[PDB]
């Protein structure tokens, strides 16, 4: 067994906050399987976006605390097609 | 219960067996003797401290009872109340500024209209000093962020309920031009809640700046051009200056 994307990133971030013992107010909350949970947030639970399955944070979708659904992959291509990053279809 | 410039004889006291009412019949009968004093202030915090201090000259005279004060802000950036309700178990102690910004039931208040009028040097205790000549590379930067609107758009109702935020602006330091670039100059600071400002004259002695949200009410019919509707103000200005809408790149929301 080895370990997760995520919880590479949670240890990462949490000893950062450790070594350095300066807080950071983010730290992963990733389910069962690896993969990142769609809504991140800290633990305050004050913004909590939608993010993408690869890690980077979906520009557009940080809500005030928590999103309904969240956008797949086709509707952010989608979108950010109709927004004009080349290939018109 | 603001006003930002002019604050004289600040008669700090308490009524500890006697009342409020009595030091409104203290401070009134302190103007009807001599010419340093126009209006006065009267204050309250959490009970027992009260504040008489006399207005002579004010610039301006801002933040109504009667406007939108939530923008989810105390302590900080609280200039428009003018207190600072701290917590470091402090609670009891009074303590008094130079604009009334009281540094701790709230009741200020303020009062008006002693007709003025002066002369330089003469009967003089508060002179409009240091002006503050803004540079025409700024201060003539700022009226192109804005824009004029013909005021045949615009049409009355008195009747229509529109939270507001208002001033005075005396005639005696704010000239004509002054009047628009000190109200459009705030109409910036306020980056969003500020989108109609207005200055208007009902009497002869100030200017009013009272800043809007946008009062552009339209009807249900889905046509294209928005001709057929219009601005709704409770009453009708001399001018009027719209915030023009800056949109930015990289949108904030998901549709
Ligand atoms: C903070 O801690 C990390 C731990 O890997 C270390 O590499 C770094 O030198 C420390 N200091 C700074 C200024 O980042
Ligand atoms: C002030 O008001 C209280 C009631 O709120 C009353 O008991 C008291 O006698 C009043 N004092 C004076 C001096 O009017
Ligand atoms: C007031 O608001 C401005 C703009 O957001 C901010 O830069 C400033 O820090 C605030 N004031 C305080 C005392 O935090
Ligand atoms: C305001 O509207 C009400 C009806 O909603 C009407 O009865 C009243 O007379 C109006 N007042 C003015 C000043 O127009």
């Amino acid at each position: 067994a080895c370990l997760s994307f995520c919880q590479l990133q949670k240890q990462q971030i949490l000893l950062s906050g450790y070594i350095n013992s300066t807080d950071t107010s983010y730290l992963p909350q990733c389910q069962d399987s690896g993969d990142y949970a769609p809504v991140q947030c800290d633990v305050q639970q004050v913004q909590c976006w939608c993010v993408d399955a690869e890690g980077m944070e979906v520009y557009g979708t940080r809500q005030l605390g928590r999103p309904k659904r969240c956008p797949r992959s086709c509707e952010i291509r989608n979108r950010r097609l109709l927004h004009g990053v080349g290939d018109k279809s | 219960q603001n006003m930002l410039s002019g604050l004289y004889n600040p008669i700090v006291f308490s009524a500890s067996g006697a009342n409020l009412t009595d030091a409104h019949l203290f401070c009134l009968l302190a103007c009807d003797r001599d010419l340093c004093c126009d209006g006065f202030v009267l204050t309250q915090v959490q009970g027992g401290a009260i504040i008489c201090g006399l207005l002579s000259s004010p610039s301006v005279l801002l933040c109504n009872v009667k406007d939108w004060m939530d923008p989810s802000e105390a302590w900080a950036n609280a200039t428009c109340p003018g207190v600072t309700y701290d917590q470091e178990s402090h609670q009891v102690i009074l303590r008094l500024g130079d604009q009334e910004f009281i540094k701790s039931f709230q009741q200020v208040y303020l009062w008006k209209d002693s007709d003025m009028g002066s002369r330089p040097e003469s009967m003089g205790c508060r002179k409009d000093t240091v002006p503050r000549p803004a540079s025409p590379t700024e201060a003539g930067l700022t009226t192109e962020l804005f824009s004029p609107v013909d005021l045949n758009q615009v049409i009355v109702n008195g009747n229509q309920s529109l939270s507001s935020q208002k001033h005075w602006l005396f005639k005696h330091l704010f000239s004509a031009q002054q009047a628009n670039l000190w109200c459009l100059s705030r109409c910036v600071q306020e980056h969003s809640f500020c989108q109609l400002a207005e200055i208007t004259e009902s009497a002869s002695l100030y200017f009013t700046c009272t800043l809007y949200p946008e009062a552009q009410v339209c009807d249900d019919i889905m046509e294209s051009n928005a001709q057929g509707c219009r601005l709704i103000l409770p009453q009708m200005p001399k001018a009027l200056f719209r915030k023009k809408v800056i949109l930015e790149d990289k949108v904030k929301n998901f549709y």
